């Protein structure tokens, strides 16, 4: 087998990732809007 | 004059109170003191009344919306001190 490495011999055979080369776009799951907040959590607020 | 952070930011009066309507409280935030907050906020549309001193004979003024008060001393009164 040539997957398995060693060491003293430099053995690895250059490898290219599969999808990289070939690409399988499908987009994502986007149903769920990503909210960021304010570090007080409420931003403004009245005097009452 | 307002908006999401018109309002969220440093209240500074060369910013909010000056070039809309200045409702109120945005000549009260600059300064945190309710003591001219309705003795000023009159003369943000048509302008001063007190700066004329109708008031003679020595008497203070006072601005109301709508009416001034002239304060005469002893023995002396007035619409204008009159
Ligand atoms: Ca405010
Ligand atoms: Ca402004
Ligand atoms: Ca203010
Ligand atoms: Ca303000």
């Amino acid at each position: 087998d040539r997957t398995r490495y060693f060491s003293m011999w430099n053995q690895a055979v250059d490898s290219y990732d599969p999808d990289v080369r070939i690409i399988e776009n499908h987009g994502t799951e986007d149903e769920l809007p990503n909210y960021c907040f304010p570090l007080g959590g409420i931003g403004i607020t009245d005097t009452f | 004059a307002n908006s999401f952070l018109e309002e969220m930011k440093k209240g500074h009066l060369e910013r909010e109170c000056m070039e809309e309507t200045c409702s109120y409280e945005e000549a009260r935030e600059v300064f945190e003191d309710s003591d001219k907050t309705n003795e000023f906020w009159n003369k943000y549309k048509d302008g001063d009344q007190c700066e004329t001193s109708p008031c003679q004979n020595q008497g203070k003024c006072k601005d109301g919306l709508g009416e001034y008060t002239c304060t005469c001393l002893e023995g002396f009164e007035g619409k204008n001190c009159e």
